[PDB]
């Protein structure tokens, strides 16, 4: 998927034409930059030591967000049936990417406490970790289903080395010798063709051994009753269908968890807005930056505009 | 041709089993006909 791409600028360091022009009427419209934002400050902010601790923990928060993003982009997509949750279905904080990135409403009481965010950030991180753990549980279930997939049906289609009971003829044994007269009633022909059958009888072992493995190429043994092979094939088909359903229904829940993780990442970006505001401005949360996924030219223009607060 | 030989084999097995049973039958009969001179020393000699 896409990693974090939010800009860093406090309320006092807006890069637009005006301080309040970051949301709209900025020069970014001329350059077609998709940047958008909306303020959503917390109830209160911590002290300078609390701000430094939050800045230190922001690295761990970003690492957790990256882990969640990698899990969502890998586990769902690899199943080839879980990527059906679009941006609207995976809307962050209930709003699509068009509106989720244009506001910080995820700072409401769902993941944080709408309060001093020094511990609310850690609580939201723990909630996102729980969501990622649920996604990992879904991925493990998908892996176990895939283990149920590629079942006994993966063997040969009968009259061969493996799963040859499905092509059995059901004193005689399953031989299916692929490329005789005696006292025994060797005048017989089994139905062991997926292969060929040969004259054999159990009354005298000479004809049976001659037909089975005595000369030429030795035949391959198989289960006498084809009912067991049919049951195994049916179980394999059922397991494959269950794996496909899990990749389509259980992995649909995984995609829903991925949308929840996107909401958690939106909340993390909302928290990081206040973190940057504290880092490069006063303690109270107030930011005028923007979050989007622009082109290289738009980012360069934004950096040229904001060079007054360059890194 | 060995389909009839299966009947012969079964008859031979049954004959062997019956011969063993008859051979043990004499011993079983003698187990009661004989040694009762000892058991009568407890069943009635006690009286």
């Amino acid at each position: 998927a896409s990693r974090y791409w939010v800009v860093s600028l406090p309320v006092q360091n807006s890069a637009a034409s005006v301080w309040n022009r970051l949301q709209e009427q900025i020069s970014k419209h001329s350059f077609d930059t998709p940047l958008y934002r909306f303020n959503i400050p917390n109830l209160r902010v911590g002290t300078l030591d609390s701000l430094l601790a939050l800045s230190d923990d922001l690295v761990k928060s970003n690492s957790f967000v990256e882990s969640v993003s990698h899990k969502i982009r890998r586990q769902i997509e690899e199943l080839e049936r879980v990527s059906g949750i679009e941006s609207s279905s995976l809307s962050v904080d209930g709003v699509p990417v068009d509106t989720y990135l244009t506001r910080f409403v995820w700072d409401e009481a769902k993941y944080p406490t709408m309060s001093p965010l020094r511990e609310i950030v850690d609580g939201i991180h723990t909630l996102v970790a729980k969501i990622e753990d649920d996604l990992k549980v879904r991925v493990a279930e998908y892996n176990n289903v895939r283990s149920q997939l590629n079942a006994i049906n993966r063997k040969q289609s009968g009259s061969l080395a493996v799963r040859d009971l499905s092509n059995l003829v059901k004193l005689v044994t399953l031989l299916a010798v692929v490329p005789t007269s005696y006292v025994v009633p060797r005048s017989s022909k089994l139905l062991y063709e997926d292969l060929y059958t040969v004259t054999l009888f159990g009354r005298v072992a000479d004809n049976f051994r001659i037909a089975a493995r005595e000369k030429g190429f030795q035949i391959r043994d198989f289960e006498y009753s084809s009912e067991a092979q049919e049951s195994r094939n049916q179980e394999l088909e059922k397991l494959v269908h269950d794996q496909e359903s899990l990749r389509s229904s259980l992995l649909q829940w995984c995609y829903t968890s991925y949308g929840e993780v996107f909401s958690s990442w939106m909340h993390f970006c909302a928290v990081r807005v206040f973190a940057e505001s504290i880092l490069r401005y006063g303690l109270p949360p107030s930011f005028l930056a923007c979050v989007l996924a622009p082109s290289v030219k738009g980012e360069k223009k934004v950096r040229s505009i904001l060079e007054e607060l360059c890194g | 041709q060995m389909v009839r030989f299966i009947r012969q084999e079964a008859e031979e097995k049954a004959n062997e089993i019956s011969v063993s049973a008859e051979e043990e039958f004499n011993i079983e009969k003698l187990q009661l006909v004989e040694a009762e001179k000892k058991k009568i020393r407890q069943e009635y000699e006690r009286k």
